[PDB]
């Protein structure tokens, strides 16, 4: 039915305010809300079917110190959407420590989306990990979000905040946000800053306005990911429908990225397909194999040889995906979507579960280990004793994932009949 | 046809998510009467948005048979009715096949409805991490995935291949011997035959198993778990049933790489 969208920091709001404006460029619509002449599609996934027939998309605007927030003010996509949302540090504790005492008053915003929509489904975050701003209050408003509706779902779109070195107090903060990631979240799919700016600057000679390109990343996935809710489609047109499919145990639940064009400034089905089967056009970088895999095709596409194609690229057997009981690499199809020129028809996306991101995990807890034993780039602020005296969370945190990493890899072993 | 086919073959999707829905959130005598039977399918357009044209009309709903009532047995009939002048290449016999084949798609949505009811009954203890827990998920997930991969067969073959077909075999007794052809094309390769009879048993015995799996929640931890090791026995042996019977049908042979896909 109704999906609420939430977005916090700077670059939560940089990426919500792409992919409203590359949704209102995909769609027949002015930037006020005013429907187009040549318009159907659904449109009640994310749009409040508003008072001057207007969409009005139903968005969740959390800011402090607000800098980008008047440049969002001062734009004519604030003609699209204005829901007076709006309501005023760099550490995930003193970030947590204002989301503490202000709780009810967005918790105010919240409900009134929530008395305003009829229907509810799920509700994303737009979260930046160790984000500054964004980090502590995303967790901590996360927290309350799965403890009021339990009967909802929560996908989260999260960035793995590395670049290759820095900030020293940045793996706490990840790690704190990452095990509200684990318990308090039900999908995630998880972003890389080194493979996205890799790749840009692979495509293009770009690496100082990365942050700009890669919200045209995300916006294109993040609309790619919702083509066969947004338009008439016939699987996975609810956000649970898609979640359910690719989870086979409940905090194995983290989602790989990848799509077939690298470059966007006749092929045939199995082609392309094959193309997104491999690791170097995934924008996300003893054995690592997948659990299992979803895909999505939006293109110009001749719909009856995907058969023989689904046999070649069986007999091709790139992957030899699991042991214990079996998935798939799972298809859907999907029509390129109309209302607005189309360049580079054949786009494909993937969702898929892999063990690979346990060594990034991996990566943040040797970092954090090092940092930890090294014991001068804690930061010590009063924050921090405050919100917990002994640092007993981290331990928390740190015993949830050696328990994830473990998870990860007795899944890989052929033996997960016993647990661990 | 462009009308139809959403409606009995329910290609546009929130409309068959929302009717069975809605009826599913009932459960008899007083579910069966011309006012709740009658007001779903009026409620049911409104969230597709395919009412107001002149096919939301014509749609006259009904039932083939009345329970009482583990059971999967659903009942329902929707017609189309085309005037006299069309009368002659649309048959009524052709309209109650097409019944009979939207009986058939709908059984398989009642899949769609159990799992989710097993999947928000464990929503509510999913607090504990206990060992009777996670085993006990990893059947659910397997239980949907199985549905989930036969339910994209069923999404390929009466869909893409058999409709791209229709949108150039259309030419005037061609038109009947088309429409024809559509029909037999969709009964072809939807395992009605009885070649492919005892390959449609062995789903019945899936279905049922599924359906008694979403009563149990904990209650106990093993008896769920003797329907799963029958529930795996049932799927390996029909990946070797189907393949004597594609060893010994093109359509099928798409279903062999369908079921198995890097395992055994």
């Amino acid at each position: 039915r109704e999906i609420i969208t939430l977005q916090l920091g700077q670059c939560g709001n940089q990426i919500g305010f792409e992919f409203w404006k590359q949704l209102c460029a995909e769609h027949g619509i002015s930037p006020e809300g005013i429907v187009e002449e040549f318009a159907t599609d659904r449109k009640d996934v994310f749009f409040y079917q508003a008072d001057d027939e207007h969409y009005i998309p139903r968005a969740v605007l959390l800011d402090l110190e607000p800098r980008v927030i008047h440049s969002i003010l001062n734009s004519p996509y604030a003609k699209l959407y204005n829901p007076e949302n709006i309501y005023l540090g760099n550490n995930w504790a003193s970030g947590f420590s204002q989301g503490e005492k202000i709780h009810e008053d967005i918790f105010d915003i919240i409900d009134r989306e929530a008395d305003g929509s009829d229907s509810l489904e799920g509700f994303v975050l737009c979260h930046s990990i160790a984000g500054g701003t964004g980090s502590g209050l995303g967790s901590y408003l996360l927290e309350r979000l799965n403890d009021r509706y339990p009967k909802k779902l929560v996908q989260t779109y999260s960035v793995f905040p590395n670049q290759d070195e820095d900030v020293v107090v940045q793996p706490y903060n990840s790690l704190l946000t990452l095990k509200r990631l684990t318990q308090n979240a039900d999908c995630v799919v998880v972003l890389d800053n080194t493979a996205l700016n890799r790749i840009a600057t692979d495509r293009l000679h770009i690496q100082n306005p990365s942050f700009s390109q890669i919200n045209q990343l995300v916006s294109t996935i993040m609309s790619a990911s919702t083509t066969t809710l947004r338009y008439p489609g016939y699987m996975n047109n609810d956000l649970i429908g898609l979640i359910a499919s690719l989870i086979p145990t409940p905090r194995l639940h983290f989602l790989m990225t990848g799509y077939t064009p690298l470059t966007t400034d006749k092929t045939t089905v199995l082609d392309v397909m094959r193309r997104l089967l491999q690791p170097k056009n995934v924008m996300v970088s003893t054995n690592h194999c997948y659990i299992a895999i979803l895909n999505i095709i939006q293109g110009e596409v001749d719909p009856t040889q995907v058969h023989k194609s689904l046999q070649r690229i069986r007999e091709r057997k790139l992957a030899n995906f699991i042991p214990w009981g079996p998935a798939s690499i799972q298809v859907a199809l999907s029509r390129k979507s109309p209302y607005l020129p189309s360049a580079h028809r054949v786009s494909g996306l993937m969702m898929a579960n892999h063990t690979s991101i346990s060594s990034l995990f991996e990566r943040t807890c040797r970092q954090y280990d090092k940092l930890r034993k090294r014991e001068a780039f804690l930061e010590q602020f009063r924050k921090e004793d405050m919100f917990k005296d002994n640092f007993d969370e981290m331990d928390t945190s740190r015993e949830i994932v050696q328990q994830l990493i473990d998870e990860y890899h007795a899944a890989t072993r052929p033996d997960y009949i016993s647990w661990g | 046809y462009e009308a139809l086919r959403h409606f009995l073959l329910m290609e546009d999707g929130e409309f068959a998510q929302s009717l069975s829905d809605l009826l599913f959130e009932k459960l008899p005598g007083e579910l069966l009467n011309p006012l709740v039977l009658n007001s779903v399918l009026s409620k049911a357009l409104q969230c597709s948005l395919h009412g107001d044209t002149p096919h939301a009309s014509n749609l006259s709903l009904a039932l083939k048979y009345l329970p009482e009532v583990p059971d999967v047995l659903s009942c329902l009939e929707l017609r189309y009715k085309v005037d006299w002048p069309l009368n002659i290449v649309i048959t009524e016999g052709c309209v109650s096949k097409y019944s009979g084949v939207f009986s058939f798609l709908l059984q398989l949505k009642l899949m769609m409805w159990a799992l989710k009811d097993v999947c928000f009954h464990l929503k509510r203890t999913a607090m504990a991490g206990s060992v009777q827990f996670r085993q006990l998920q990893l059947f659910k997930h397997e239980m949907q995935h199985f549905v989930k991969v036969i339910q994209g067969y069923i999404a390929n073959q009466i869909l893409h291949v058999t409709w791209c077909e229709f949108r150039a075999r259309l030419a005037l007794e061609e038109i009947q011997r088309a429409h024809a052809e559509y029909l037999h094309k969709a009964v072809f390769r939807g395992l009605l035959t009885e070649k492919a009879a005892p390959v449609m048993n062995v789903i019945h015995s899936i279905f049922s198993l599924v359906l008694k799996f979403r009563s149990q929640l904990h209650p106990n931890f093993a008896l769920m778990q003797q329907s799963y090791n029958t529930f795996k026995y049932y799927s390996h042996f029909l990946f070797k049933v189907v393949t004597k019977l594609v060893n010994r049908q093109p359509h099928l042979e798409d279903f062999l790489l369908r079921i198995n896909f890097n395992n055994y």
